[PDB]
């Protein structure tokens, strides 16, 4: 099987976040064999080109143990 | 099957195009012989005036016909309008040091206090410790046993291997008697090649799958094994034939468990249940969560060593998948929903077998590398807007 290397541009990186609507990151993360619509994020790239804190394990925890399975 | 075959290559490339989306980093490397064990090593090197940084993992070899190695291998990682950022992976990915060794590499683990030092799990019940800076780094040719046929005489032996963290040369592993052993190294003899067990805990009535040291606490460690138990033990008790506490983790063969580097009280293990479970140690008598998402079991999980709240988990399946424990209980549109839970963070579509093990990277955040049954190795890092996002 043919080895290869991805270091993704930093032209994709924020059209990733510009285009947010349409690639739908949370959704793509757990499908990885979907196909992403490329065209269609590349369109709206170019188009719109002119222009996060975490919860404490503590309070995931106390979150768990006041949410009971 | 033929079928499946073309099914699993028909959703690697599907995968492969959609990867400047899903990834920042992807580099892979078809190894001669599968491995069986990943762990990234401590040390960085940063060459002058380059844009990369040199990195090394510790992998073995699977092979039952050719002479097996313990295997050093360094790897290139980037320092921090076009799209894609596909290129070469030639002499990114090299292999430094190739160490003989007589069985296959089931598990290979480096001595924290001197990371020199690389213990190594057998099929055998022994386990083989090597200092790498005391071999060449090519070795010659080895003679191959050749029987004409080897029957097997024991039970499985479980790949459970830990050193102690807190006191150097302590190293436990999972025997093939239902049994755990420890060993004491510091201060062995000058004479002595072998070395004999400090201590053996009996407690578990089946294969004994994995071991850990807890990471603060120097005198406790934990065991998995396939009487569906936890098992949390004091070195400091004198009974060796009853833990300190005792849990019914799970409904199958419990084959993984790992403590949260930032908390003392948090673990989670991994089973053929298709199951991991998040447990607290002043509280076992209650599971505080059980990621299901798994196609199939469990066989390593691992914490990050950079995230809290981050784990990831494989086995038998070609998947692996991240978990965010702080999007428990998150709002879900219906159709996420049917996706997954929101604490599956991402799942890991590359490999195309059965993933052996995999390594956090402990000094580049996100990065891990990860082994399979078809000879592949990746190291690769998520896209930043599904992490930080």
């Amino acid at each position: 099987r043919q080895a290869f290397y991805l270091h993704t541009t930093k032209l994709t990186r924020i059209a990733r976040r510009l285009c947010r609507e349409i690639l739908r990151p949370w959704h793509a993360a757990r499908h990885p064999y979907l196909p992403i619509n490329s065209a269609a994020i590349k369109a709206e790239c170019t188009a719109r080109l002119p222009e996060a804190v975490r919860k404490p394990l503590e309070a995931v925890l106390r979150y768990l143990e006041t949410h009971p399975r | 099957d033929a079928v499946e075959e073309r099914v699993i290559n028909e959703e690697y490339k599907i995968w492969k195009k959609n990867t400047p989306f899903l990834y920042d980093l992807v580099m892979t490397h078809a190894l001669e012989w599968p491995s069986l064990t990943a762990q990234w090593l401590p040390d960085v090197t940063r060459p002058e005036g380059k844009d990369f940084s040199i990195h090394r993992l510790v992998l073995g070899t699977h092979t039952s016909d050719e002479q097996n190695h313990l295997v050093i291998a360094s790897v290139q990682l980037p320092n921090d309008g076009e799209f894609g950022g596909f290129g070469s992976v030639s002499g990114k990915i090299e292999i430094e040091i190739k160490i003989n060794h007589e069985g296959e590499v089931n598990r290979a683990r480096y001595m924290p206090q001197n990371p020199c030092i690389i213990a190594t799990k057998t099929p055998s019940s022994d386990v083989l410790v090597f200092d790498y800076t005391k071999h060449p780094s090519k070795p010659d040719p080895s003679g191959e046993c050749n029987p004409d046929l080897r029957l097997r005489g024991h039970q499985k032996e479980g790949y459970g291997l830990s050193w102690n963290p807190n006191l150097s040369g302590h190293l436990l592993s999972a025997s093939d008697d239902h049994t755990i052993c420890l060993w004491d190294i510091s201060a062995v003899p000058k004479e002595g090649k072998v070395v004999d067990a400090k201590t053996i805990f009996t407690g578990h009535t089946a294969v004994v799958e994995d071991v850990s040291w807890h990471l603060l606490h120097e005198s406790l460690f934990g065991s998995v094994a396939d009487d569906q138990k936890l098992m949390i033990w004091d070195t400091r008790s004198n009974n060796t034939s009853k833990p300190s506490h005792s849990v019914d983790a799970h409904t199958a063969e419990v084959n993984c468990l790992s403590f949260n580097p930032y908390s003392e009280f948090i673990l989670a293990t991994g089973s053929a249940d298709k199951t991991v479970a998040l447990w607290d140690l002043r509280n076992l008598k209650l599971k505080l969560h059980s990621f299901e998402s798994h196609k199939d079991e469990i066989f390593q999980v691992q914490w990050s060593p950079h995230n809290e709240t981050i784990l990831a988990s494989s086995g038998t399946d070609r998947r692996l998948n991240v978990w965010d424990l702080s999007k428990i209980g998150e709002e879900q549109s219906p159709e996420d929903a049917e996706d997954g839970p929101p604490e599956l963070l991402f799942i890991h579509g590359g490999h195309t077998a059965k993933i052996s093990d995999f390594s956090w990277n402990p000094n580049e955040p996100w990065v891990i590398c990860s082994v399979s049954e078809d000879n592949i190795m990746q190291v690769w890092q998520m896209a930043e807007n599904i992490y930080n996002d």
